[PDB]
């Protein structure tokens, strides 16, 4: 009944992309299984290729969510804009499969469209020059593209500033020692960047709880300390604590040290290499390539029936 | 055949579109009606591609679909009712209908449209409240002017643009000094100021509040040396005494005249008494040159000016364009 | 009522003078941020309020029972 749980949840995260476990699991196996029909459909238009599995989605969805966020660290972005592109991402392609779109490239665009969300509206040649693309047009027809696929919810709200503000309110307290802290609120941090972002917890958990959990996962003394603090002065704290421990366990099973491991290259031609050969051999035909899709729906647009170069 | 593609049509179908209300530069707006209530109207506004903007989406186009969203459930904030794409792979905002058009025209028409301190308490009221649930929020207006502030049917005014919205900036990150029409600019951003805060807007509500009271803009320069002089001459010449720093600001320039000593409360009593003393006082807090001494949303509608009488005209009874 | 209804009050958290950051001394004696106008303490009550904000909000039992 805080007014700040209803103001939260008032915001398009909370009522668009906040969903539970099952629900979600629902959803990503119906949207591949909705990509697979519609490419078989299409195909007749005859072998079968072997088409993702929803876990391997998934794996691929991880996958790039670490490389976008290597290539935001290599940009030197800051850590709202790199979580924004990393929300855009899993949202993008919890909404869309990855037998439709290009992972690839909607990285890349989905990069550029966080900068755009955060306030930063960069020339798309230099964003095509630090990440070393040729044909900035290429990121560009995915733009628009990714907007529909987020249910156009550009707030997106991180739990970093939540943890300084927290780390503020544990200063007060005269027990607690300076270099303690310091050393929380660091690892914290640190795990605030990575975790989140490789797993669902977006998805499942609160800004504040996400910041409790890194907290917890920091230094669970302090942040059971606030957590008591703030109910000492019921039912809601054993419920707050729960989902704190369950926000905790997701994040531990992925923490920043496992960055090397999705950039491993042994781990990358193990799991990864596979699954992108099925993936360019069970591919959308008609959607993959985004120039082309951008070029014909103009086209469209355009041009209703007054064609001159189809030849049949 | 994409199932995201369906369900945007299946939005665009639930409100028909019927008259072109407006043609602009920046988008064309359609009035429609919701198909399971036809006496519901809505404005749809399709956001026109700009063909002299090549890095794709639009600033403007961004930032209202961003805060419009944030801002939504004020009612004083223009409510973003929907947001689709049509199939011409355009952006589309299904926003609130508000046929009496803005705050500038009412202005503006000094020959039929007449208004006095009551009514201008109202319209100060509900500015003020708007830009107290944005600050509230976290979210800078940034383009404060009598023409994006639209009128609903019964006369509630709704602060409506912002393509020039931007987030509370952390500590070091800095901000465009480039924001806010010239007229209504306060000087820290004429100065290039790329650390500041909501008394940006505050200002522009100010020189709102001032519009309001003589029915014309009251500092309307040509160049951002003219709008600095004339700060100078009708509010104050900033010093390092009133204002510390001041000459240190990125783009810091003065006329180099003689300093004019920056007018107190009285001094506007002569121009802008038709709001009675304690609200000239409110116009005198929006108009410090120190932003740090400028008054805040918050302490603006905890100001003794909306109690004093006579009191608020209520939206019902407000004029309306003829 | 000045807010119209509005205003927003926290529960579980308040924004007092002796909230402070030692990262944040470097900038408040910074001549731009001083003589810019920035508020730090709208920083600060940001900070508390998305630290505290849907600290009750659970989602899984509140989206299962919609
Ligand atoms: N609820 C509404 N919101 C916005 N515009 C409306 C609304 N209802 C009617 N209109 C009409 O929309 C027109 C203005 O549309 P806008 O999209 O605001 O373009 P504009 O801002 O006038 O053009 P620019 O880009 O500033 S030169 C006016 O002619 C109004 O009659
Ligand atoms: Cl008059
Ligand atoms: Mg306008």
């Amino acid at each position: 009944i805080a007014s700040e749980d209803a103001r939260y949840r008032q915001s398009s995260q909370y009522e668009l992309w906040s969903f539970s476990p099952s629900q979600l699991a629902s959803m990503r196996e119906k949207t591949n299984a909705a990509a697979r029909a519609r490419i078989t459909e299409r195909l007749l238009s005859p072998t079968l290729p072997e088409f993702l599995t929803p876990a391997e989605e998934l794996l691929l969805v991880t996958f790039y969510t670490a490389e976008l966020l290597r290539a935001g660290d290599h940009a030197d972005m800051s850590d709202e804009i790199k979580a924004t592109a990393a929300t855009f991402f899993k949202r993008f392609y919890i909404t869309n499969s990855i037998m439709t779109y290009p992972p690839q490239e909607m990285l890349l665009v989905a990069l550029f469209f966080g900068c755009k969300a955060e306030g930063a509206f960069p020339s798309i040649s230099d964003f095509a020059k630090t990440f070393g693309r040729e044909r900035p047009e290429e990121i560009l027809a995915g733009e628009f593209l990714l907007c529909q696929g987020i249910r156009f919810a550009l707030d997106v709200k991180h739990p970093f500033r939540a943890l300084r503000g927290a780390i503020m309110e544990l200063s007060t307290l005269p027990d607690v020692e300076p270099a303690r802290l310091v050393a929380a609120e660091q690892r914290a941090r640190e795990i605030l960047r990575f975790s989140p972002l490789i797993t669902d917890a977006y998805f499942h958990f609160t800004p504040s709880q996400i910041m409790l959990a890194a907290l917890s996962l920091a230094d669970r003394g302090l942040a059971e300390r606030l957590i008591q603090d703030t109910f000492h002065y019921s039912h809601v704290r054993d419920k707050v604590l729960g989902t704190i421990e369950a926000c905790r366990d997701m994040l531990s099973k992925e923490l920043p040290e496992r960055r090397e491991h999705w950039n491993n290259k042994t781990v990358y031609k193990a799991q990864i290499q596979p699954i992108r050969k099925k993936l360019n051999k069970c591919r959308d035909p008609d959607r993959w390539n985004l120039v082309e899709l951008q070029r014909i729906r103009r086209e469209q647009a355009s041009r209703k029936g007054f064609d001159s170069d189809d030849e049949g | 055949p994409d199932p995201v593609e369906q369900m945007n049509e299946a939005e665009k179908r639930k409100y028909i579109k019927g008259k072109k209300l407006g043609e602009g530069t920046y988008a064309n707006v359609y009035l429609g009606h919701s198909r399971d209530d036809p006496n519901f109207k809505v404005a749809i506004k399709k956001i026109k591609v700009q063909a002299q903007y090549k890095d794709g989406m639009a600033p403007d186009a961004v930032r209202e679909l961003k805060y419009l969203r944030e801002l939504r459930g004020h009612p004083n904030i223009i409510g973003l009712i929907s947001v689709f794409s049509s199939k011409d792979q355009n952006l589309n905002l299904v926003l609130e209908y508000l046929p009496l058009g803005d705050l500038e025209m009412l202005i503006r028409d000094v020959e039929r449209v007449r208004y006095g301190a009551a009514d201008i308490k109202a319209w100060m009221g509900m500015l003020t409240r708007a830009v107290w649930w944005c600050h509230e929020n976290f979210i800078l207006h940034r383009d404060i002017k009598p023409n994006n502030l639209l009128i609903a049917a019964d006369g509630e005014v709704k602060l409506a643009d912002f393509g020039l919205a931007r987030s509370f900036a952390d500590p070091g990150r800095r901000m465009t000094a480039n924001v806010i029409t010239r007229w209504y600019r306060p000087p820290e951003l004429l100065f290039g100021a790329r650390h500041y805060g909501g008394a940006v807007d505050i200002w522009s509500v100010g020189m709102v509040f001032a519009e309001l009271i003589i029915r014309s803009p009251f500092l309307p320069g040509n160049t951002e040396m003219e709008q600095i002089t004339l700060i100078c001459k009708h509010i104050g010449t900033p010093t390092e005494e009133n204002w510390p720093g001041v000459s240190k600001l990125p783009e810091w320039w003065d006329p180099m005249e003689e300093p004019i000593p920056v007018w107190g409360k009285d001094a506007y009593m002569a121009r802008f008494g038709a709001v009675g003393s304690e609200g000239v006082d409110l116009l005198w807090r929006t108009l410090q040159l120190d932003p740090k001494k400028r008054i805040t949303a918050r302490e603006m509608l905890e100001h003794r000016w909306w109690r004093t009488d006579p009191k608020p005209t209520r939206k019902e009874d407000l004029p309306k364009k003829s | 009522d000045p807010f119209g209804g509005m205003e927003f009050v926290p529960s579980r958290y308040r924004v007092r003078e002796e909230l402070n950051h030692p990262s944040l001394d470097k900038y408040r004696i910074d001549q731009q941020h001083i003589t810019g106008g920035y508020s730090f303490l709208d920083y600060i009550s940001r900070a508390m309020f998305e630290a505290f904000a849907g600290l009750a909000v659970f989602i899984e039992d509140e989206k299962e029972a919609g």
